C-alpha cells in the first residue's frame, strides 16, 4: 500500500531518508537470534552431511554466522525504516485531516452510568 | 500483649473469694503450686533470658501507610493509569475491610464464649454491631462476582443509589 507514496524511489533498498533513522544496536536480540540461526543452520547442515556436528567445518559455521547477522542487520534497517516511514505518513494524513479525526472528550466514571450485573 | 482494649475490649474478670466449707485439702491448689514451681518458673527464667537478649539486640519496624490517591470517580474512562491507581486503592480498602469484617467476627465469639449461658442479652450490642457492619458491607461489596473491582462497586453503588433516590420520590 506504501510502493505507490510520493518521493518513492523504485526498487531502492535504503533510501537517503533512512540515514535519519538510528541504526540497529548490533547486539540487540533480533540480530542474536539471526546469529544463533546461522549457528543452527551450520550444525544442522553438518549432521545432514553426516560430519561431527560442532567440531568440523568451522569456517563453514562461522561463514553461516557472519552472513546471516550481515542479512540480518541491512535488513532490520530496511523494516525499521519502513516501519518508520509508515507511521511518519500516519501521523502525517491525521495532521492533514483533524476534521476526521475528533478529539473525543471521555467523560469520567461520575456523570456516566455502567450497568451493574450481580453475580449470585 | 500487643493487643489494645480498645479494638480487643474486655470486660474485666470478676472472680469470686475461695470459700471452702470442706475440711479436704484442694488437690487443683496443691498441682497449681507445684506446677508453678516446676514449669512456671523454668519457663519465665528462659523467657527473660530471651528478652533480655532482644534488649540487646533491640530492632523496629514500621507500619506502611498509603496517601489517598483520586478515587475513580474523577479518573476518566480509558485512562488506565489513574484507573489502575484507583483499582489498587480499591483493592486495598477491600482487604483492609475484610480483616474488620474478622476483627469484628472474634470479638463476637470472644463475646458469647465470655457470657456463655447469658449470651442471648448480654451480647446484645455485639451482635448490633455486627449486623450493622454485615448490612454495610452486602451494601458495599457484595454480588459484585469473582471478577469484583472499583468500577463494579461504583456501578452497584450507583444502582442502589438510584432505586433509593426512585423510592425516595413516593
Ligand atoms: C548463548 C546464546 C546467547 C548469546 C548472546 C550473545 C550476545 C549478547 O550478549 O547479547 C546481549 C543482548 C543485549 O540485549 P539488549 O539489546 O540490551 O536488549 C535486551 C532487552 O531485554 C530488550 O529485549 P526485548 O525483551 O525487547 O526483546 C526484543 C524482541 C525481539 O527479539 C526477538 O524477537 C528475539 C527472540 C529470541 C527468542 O523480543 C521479543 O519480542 C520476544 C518474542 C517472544 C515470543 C516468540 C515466540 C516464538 C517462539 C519462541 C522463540 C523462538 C525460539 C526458536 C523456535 C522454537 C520455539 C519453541 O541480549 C539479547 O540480545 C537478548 C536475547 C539473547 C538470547 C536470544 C535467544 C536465545
Ligand atoms: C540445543 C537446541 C538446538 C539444537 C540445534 C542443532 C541441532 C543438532 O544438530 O543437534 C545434533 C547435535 C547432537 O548430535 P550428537 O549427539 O553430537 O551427534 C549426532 C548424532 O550422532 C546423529 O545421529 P543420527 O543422525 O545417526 O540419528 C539421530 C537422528 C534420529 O532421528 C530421530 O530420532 C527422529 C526424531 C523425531 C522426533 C522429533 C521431531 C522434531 C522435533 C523438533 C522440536 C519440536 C518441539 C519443540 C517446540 C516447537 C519447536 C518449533 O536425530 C535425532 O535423534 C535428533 C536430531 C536433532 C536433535 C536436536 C533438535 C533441535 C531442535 C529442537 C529442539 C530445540 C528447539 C525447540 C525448543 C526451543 C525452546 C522451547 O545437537 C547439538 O550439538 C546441539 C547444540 C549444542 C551446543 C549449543 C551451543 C550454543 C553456542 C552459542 C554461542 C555460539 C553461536 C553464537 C551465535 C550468535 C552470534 C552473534
Ligand atoms: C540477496 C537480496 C539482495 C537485495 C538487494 C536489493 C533489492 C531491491 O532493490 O529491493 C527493493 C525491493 C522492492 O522495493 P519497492 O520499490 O518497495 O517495490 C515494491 C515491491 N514489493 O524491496 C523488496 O522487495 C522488499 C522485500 C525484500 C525481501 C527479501 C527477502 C525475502
Amino acid at each position: 500500500m506504501m510502493n505507490g507514496r510520493p518521493g518513492h524511489e523504485p526498487l531502492k533498498f535504503l533510501p537517503d531518508e533512512a540515514r535519519s533513522l538510528p541504526p540497529p544496536k548490533l547486539n540487540d536480540p533480533r540480530l542474536v537470534y539471526m546469529g544463533l540461526l546461522g549457528y543452527c543452520t551450520g550444525l544442522m547442515d553438518n549432521m545432514l552431511r553426516m560430519r561431527p556436528v560442532m567440531r568440523a567445518g568451522l569456517h563453514r559455521q562461522l561463514l553461516f554466522v557472519t552472513s546471516f547477522v550481515f542479512a540480518g542487520y541491512f535488513y532490520l534497517k530496511r523494516q525499521n525504516y519502513l516501519y518508520a516511514v509508515k507511521d511518519h505518513d500516519m501521523f502525517g494524513y491525521i495532521k492533514l485531516h483533524p476534521e476526521d479525526f475528533p478529539e473525543k472528550e471521555k467523560k469520567t466514571y461520575a456523570e456516566i452510568l455502567e450497568p451493574f450485573h450481580p453475580v449470585r | 500483649d500487643s493487643w489494645d482494649k480498645d479494638v480487643y475490649p474486655e470486660p474485666p474478670s470478676r472472680t469470686p473469694a475461695p470459700s471452702p466449707q470442706t475440711s479436704l485439702p484442694n488437690p487443683i491448689t496443691y498441682l497449681t503450686k507445684a506446677y508453678d514451681l516446676v514449669v512456671d518458673w523454668p519457663v519465665t527464667l528462659v523467657r527473660e533470658f530471651i528478652e533480655r537478649q532482644h534488649a540487646k539486640n533491640r530492632t523496629y519496624y514500621y507500619h506502611r501507610q498509603y496517601r489517598r490517591v483520586p478515587d475513580i470517580t474523577e479518573c476518566k474512562e480509558g485512562d488506565v493509569l489513574c484507573i489502575y491507581e484507583a483499582e489498587m486503592q480499591w483493592r486495598r480498602d477491600f482487604k483492609v475491610d475484610q480483616e474488620i469484617m474478622n476483627i469484628i467476627q472474634e470479638r463476637l465469639k470472644a463475646c458469647q464464649q465470655r457470657e456463655g449461658e447469658n449470651y442471648q442479652q448480654n451480647c446484645a450490642k455485639e451482635l448490633e454491631q455486627f449486623t450493622k457492619v454485615t448490612k454495610a458491607y452486602q451494601d458495599r461489596y457484595l454480588d459484585l462476582g469473582a471478577y469484583y473491582s472499583a468500577r463494579k462497586c461504583l456501578a452497584k453503588q450507583k444502582q442502589r443509589m438510584l432505586e433509593e433516590r426512585k423510592a425516595a420520590r413516593q
